[PDB]
């Protein structure tokens, strides 16, 4: 498969999907982050911290502005990288989730070599399983590679790439 | 705000600075020119005591730090000197060469003399000569 | 004679010099104790596994201290003491736990569950070393406060901060268990007790009140509604301030007579005004337990009279699908509505109370800001409220950037709050006299003799102690039935607040450091430990930490950025202003203007008059005509005297040629100062080029939106050892201009611009004497929309030099600009209409 670095719009709707617990269709893309939770004020400013650690760079309220249009400004000055809050939720999901020895790089190599995949692809499929958190010891490392191959297809189904 | 014609742009400018002045003055000092603090020349200050000292710059000294220090506290010409990093040409402006002169490297003894006292002040630069 | 232990999680590990005499003792926990402690995995990112090697000995102090009887003298008692002295001299460099943790936090990849284990452990050690914190702590803020260098004032905050307000009790009760846990033994049995002392209180306590339960089993504390519930979130929010004063007042070694001492006043917003009267009684360790049980007496018969006067019903499903289709909230008895005049609400809820009877009549709870309120009622009523706003706020997305100013469709926000009852309303005022019975029959009476710092009350902003009538009426008034007016009870003058209500970041605090933004007050939430990047306010650390950190200034815009008067020693008196500095000459340019700035003939006489002024490019198509342009002004200038060139980067052909050139008579060193990009900013990338490859002194830059004006900051956020000059202009400016009123958009971001020393602020657009102007170099023009000082560094003047001799404009040009009436700020909007004081807005090509 070849190279074609992360869209921010994937990276962002992860980011709120994670914090909201909730999977990665179940948020609409045409909608502000203020109208999601218009309740409550406290992951209002956790997820526009969490989105400032990420992509550094932010604009003026963006609570009020939609998903999408925020992932276009976002992608301007954001370039495939994985950021402070992404590498920090990566290293907590492959510790406490996927077995003790099964870290990130053996998941990696996993990818690598049964599908193909690029580095780039590596933290798309991963940004999906953060979005549907197996929320389990996932010790058996054969339901672990299942679990990574479900990501893979619905990381194919969401970009659109063939496999 | 237009309606002088070929009223010039100097009487225009220093018309409306003069109202400005005129006003802060009167607001903030009970117009008294005397109150308004005094410096030798105004400018060249980004928007971010000893009568005779000795420096020993390194290979590791700080150039703003080491700068500062030659240049000193009052506004005077060795201020300037130090600080300033254009210097003119006629009507040219070209890179300070006393700030390349003076320029922080290792061996390099500085003296002043009359520190307070600006107008017979005299920084002696010392290096290694042979030996 | 010391024999050294060693103790590891994977890579890291500490040692610690154990005495050889008591060392078999510390090498039987070495083993146990890396027993308890999990495997080693990479980055540590597992929750209950150390990251740092403080947070080893943090766990090992932890363990230790759980096995030890505080009673009973064990053989980890000196253990205990030389392991928390290593961690104490290592560590903790003379700074609270607090401040190290914050350091780690921002640090380390040390997530915040992290520092409250590490803190709770060590602060578990501490006490039961029998070491308490009874030795005066030596912090920079309460050092400087007995020194007179901060006034420290005390605001609670109340109800609809957050829904789940019992979580920041819960974390107490884990991170504190060793300071808090007495009091919340105490509160939980008062409040057991006074439920069977009012008659029919077990009716409203369906699932009971064990507070304590709930505390130790998550599983037993009740569905999140019923927690909610006035009766239970009135009390149970006393005892969470109460509980942060406490465990402040504790860590810093002071009495809670000693903390109330150093606090110039207190005050609350609505039912946190009970907790800001029960520590102003409060004298010593002993005299306390009373004041609480009065605070929290009050808040009890309140919470049940209020449900008793006000019991919330069951609302039709058809309302909440389509309040959530909408997703403004689930509907509450407290709709928040920010971003609007007091006047407009007052208009709308005006109309809603017209439709609907006395019985059903929504009234104006809150005026938490200037633009901040929320209305009180019943839900149906301010659902229905809510339907009348949904058909006159503009879509969220919907973009008013091409449409003039004026008749853009105002955009705003107007969630429910996640509270109970209808406070500051007429339907809990039928409660009053059952709470004021209630009060007297259990004993409850604030003196104002035995109150000894001033209370600031909600409603006018007056003393409570200077009260003719009971002090308990009064605030029980202002809580139930009288409006709170949050800037009204914040006038007095404080260097800092402690925000020690629920919700912390989301909480009062932060309302009351939007609210007074840029008048030298700095906001501290005392409730939660966290890190704001912005570093605008400050947490807990703040408060304890002892160096340089703890007391950190928020800036005063009057005094840092006061318009000076200098001299040099000719006696040219100068206005000295941060632009002023950098140039040396007075704060008064004359912008890029095509094409009366075009001709040398002009730029050269204005820069011989003594003012910056700015070369247009736009009257040059190529490099030849620069050079030509500059080198005649260059032959008219006086020796060592500079001037600026203007480009337009919606010309894409002009800056190609004219950028390298530029760079060319720089390298050979022109007398060009600075560089304006007007008409579009720059991108970071270009932007950066334009600082270092060019070698200029500054960077002009013409922000013409919201959008431009953060995309400057994030320019000059780059470079902060450049000089940025943004030269905010409205659409009111002759030439090319946009739809943006000149203030507005000044007063939304200022703040945020002052937040760079790098950027001098100039202002331009309508100014062509020095009466118009001085209010924004004074910085009083900003009081007339009610906000804090706002002084400007310069300012630049575009249609008032036209007229001038030099200006190579025609004569009858001239006496056609003349003829010119003009009009005031206000009608500058109707030139897209009509010629408006002879002046009309076309389109260009
Ligand atoms: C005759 C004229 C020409 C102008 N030319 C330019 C220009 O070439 N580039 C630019 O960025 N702004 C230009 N402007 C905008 C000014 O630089 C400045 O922002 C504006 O004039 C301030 O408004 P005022 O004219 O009401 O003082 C021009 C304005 C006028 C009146």
């Amino acid at each position: 498969i070849a190279d074609e670095p992360v869209k921010a719009s994937l990276l962002l709707h992860v980011l709120v999907a994670h914090k909201l617990k909730k999977s990665l269709d179940s948020i609409p893309m045409s909608k502000t982050i203020k109208d999601l939770v218009g309740g409550k004020s406290t992951v209002q400013n956790e997820i526009l911290g969490d989105l400032g650690k990420e992509f550094g760079t932010t604009p003026e309220k963006p609570e009020e502005t939609p998903l999408e249009e925020l992932a276009e400004t976002f992608q301007d000055t954001f370039s495939g990288a994985l950021g402070k809050q992404s590498s920090s939720l990566l290293s907590r999901l492959i510790s406490s989730k996927m077995p003790g020895g099964f870290t990130i790089t053996v998941a990696r190599k996993y990818l690598q070599t049964r599908w193909g995949l690029p580095s780039g692809r590596q933290d798309g499929v991963l940004l999906v399983a953060l979005s549907n958190e197996p929320a389990a010891r996932l010790g058996s490392e054969a339901d672990a590679k299942a679990f990574l191959d479900s990501m893979a297809q619905k990381y194919a189904s969401i970009v659109g790439v063939d496999l | 705000f237009t309606k002088v014609i070929d009223e010039p742009i100097k009487s225009i400018m220093d018309g409306i600075h003069d109202g400005h002045i005129k006003k802060l003055l009167h607001q903030y000092y009970g117009d008294d020119e005397s109150k308004i603090p005094a410096v030798e020349y105004f400018g060249g200050e980004s928007p971010v005591s000893e009568d005779s000292a000795v420096f020993k710059a390194t290979s590791s000294t700080d150039e703003e730090s080491w700068f500062k220090a030659l240049a000193g506290s009052e506004i005077n010409w060795r201020h300037a000197s130090f600080l300033c990093s254009f210097i003119t040409q006629d009507k040219m402006f070209v890179s300070n060469p006393i700030r390349k002169v003076f320029k922080p490297s290792q061996g390099m003894v500085v003296e002043i003399s009359n520190g307070n006292t600006s107008s017979k002040t005299v920084v002696t630069l010392s290096e290694p000569v042979q030996g | 004679s010391t024999r050294p232990l060693t103790l590891s999680h994977g890579s890291l590990e500490h040692v610690l010099l154990v005495p050889t005499a008591s060392f078999f003792i510390a090498s039987q926990l070495q083993e146990q104790f890396n027993k308890i402690l999990p495997e080693p995995t990479e980055g540590f990112a597992a929750d209950d596994e150390p990251t740092t090697p403080a947070e080893l000995v943090g766990k090992f102090l932890g363990y230790v201290s759980s096995l030890v009887e505080p009673s009973k003298v064990g053989q980890f008692d000196q253990v205990l003491n030389l392991c928390l002295t290593e961690f104490e001299n290592c560590y903790l460099e003379g700074n609270d736990i607090h401040a190290l943790a914050a350091k780690l936090l921002q640090e380390n990849d040390t997530t915040l569950v992290k520092t409250k284990e590490l803190i709770k452990n060590y602060i578990t050690a501490r006490i039961m070393a029998k070491r308490p914190f009874d030795k005066k702590s030596n912090s920079a803020l309460f050092r400087a406060v007995g020194e007179g260098n901060a006034q420290l004032v005390a605001i609670f905050g109340g109800q609809g901060n957050t829904d789940d307000y019992f979580e920041e009790l819960r974390d107490l009760y884990q991170t504190y268990h060793v300071l808090v846990g007495d009091l919340i033994k105490f509160s939980a049995e008062t409040l057991s007790e006074l439920i069977r002392t009012t008659l029919d209180a077990e009716k409203v306590f369906t699932q009971g009140l064990n507070i304590l339960e709930w505390l130790e089993n998550p599983s037993n504390t009740p569905d999140k509604d019923y927690l909610l519930s006035i009766p239970i979130s009135c009390p149970l929010i006393g005892v969470i301030q109460l509980a942060h004063y406490v465990v402040t007042a504790k860590l810093l070694g002071f009495t809670p007579g000693e903390l109330r001492s150093y606090l110039k006043g207190a005050t609350g917003h609505s039912q946190g005004l009970v907790t800001a009267v029960a520590i102003a009684e409060t004298d010593s360790w002993e005299s306390f337990f009373v004041s609480v049980r009065k605070a929290i007496t009050v808040l009890f018969f309140i919470g049940v009279r209020c449900y008793e006067a006000y019991p919330n019903t069951s609302l039709p499903p058809s309302i909440l699908e389509d309040s959530l289709e909408n997703n403004e909230g689930v509907p509450s008895p407290m709709l928040s509505i920010s971003n609007l005049t007091q006047e407009q609400v007052q208009d709308y809820v005006n109309k809603t109370n017209s439709h609907l009877p006395a019985g059903k009549q929504v009234e104006i709870s809150l005026v938490n800001g200037a633009k901040n309120l929320v209305v009180s009622g019943p839900p149906q009523s301010l659902y229905g409220l809510n339907l009348t706003l949904r058909k006159a706020k503009a879509p969220s997305g919907l973009d008013q950037s091409r449409i003039p100013f004026s008749e853009r469709k105002l955009k705003f926000s107007n969630r429910f709050l996640p509270v109970a009852s209808p406070f500051h309303s007429h339907l809990l005022v039928p409660a009053s006299d059952l709470i004021n019975k209630d009060l007297v029959k259990n004993n409850v009476s604030f003196n104002a003799k035995d109150i000894q710092i001033p209370v600031y009350d909600t409603f006018d902003g007056s003393d409570l102690r200077v009260l003719s009538g009971s002090i308990s009426e009064r605030i029980v008034d202002c809580i139930i039935r009288l409006p709170v007016k949050w800037e009204t009870t914040t006038q007095f003058k404080a260097t800092h607040i402690l925000d020690f209500g629920p919700g912390g970041a989301s909480g009062l605090g932060v309302l009351t450091h939007r609210n007074k933004d840029g008048t030298g007050v700095r906001v501290i939430v005392a409730g939660t430990l966290d890190i704001n990047p912005d570093d605008d306010y400050g947490f807990k650390q703040e408060i304890f930490d002892v160096t340089s950190n703890g007391l950190k200034k928020n800036p005063n815009w009057l005094e840092e950025y006061h318009p000076k008067l200098i001299k040099n020693k000719s006696g040219k008196i100068f206005v000295e202003t941060k632009f002023s500095k950098l140039i040396g000459r007075p704060p008064l340019l004359v912008p890029g203007m095509t094409p009366c700035t075009v001709s040398p003939d002009f730029v050269a006489a204005t820069t011989n008059a003594g003012y910056t002024i700015e070369l247009a490019g736009g009257g040059y198509f190529s490099a030849a005509g620069m050079t030509a342009a500059i080198d005649s002004v260059v032959s008219q200038i006086e020796k060592g005297s500079t001037f600026g060139i203007n480009l337009i980067y919606v010309n894409p052909f002009m800056l190609q040629w004219g950028i390298p050139l530029i760079k060319e008579l720089r390298s050979k060193g022109y007398p060009i100062q600075f560089l304006t990009i007007g008409a579009g900013v720059p991108s970071l990338e270009v932007a950066s080029e334009y600082i270092e490859t060019l070698g200029l002194k500054y960077l002009g830059l013409k922000p013409g939106s919201i959008d431009a004006i953060s995309q400057v900051i994030n320019i000059a956020k780059a470079h902060p050892n450049f000089p940025i000059a943004l030269q905010w202009t409205g659409g009111r400016g002759g030439g090319h201009h946009s739809f943006e009123d000149a203030h507005t958009p000044m007063l939304q971001m200022y703040s945020k611009i002052r937040r760079h020393p790098n950027i001098m602020l100039i202002f331009g657009s309508g100014f062509g004497s020095a009466d118009d102007t001085y209010p924004y170099l004074t910085g009083e023009w900003s009081t007339k929309f009610d906000y804090p000082p706002m002084p400007f560094d310069g300012f630049l003047f575009g249609s008032r030099v036209m007229i001038a001799k030099e200006v190579k404009t025609s004569p009858d040009a001239k006496k056609c600009i003349a003829a010119c009436t003009g009009v005031p700020d206000d009608k500058w909007e109707q030139t897209y209409k009509k010629p408006t004081g002879g002046i009309v807005t076309v389109r260009s090509e």
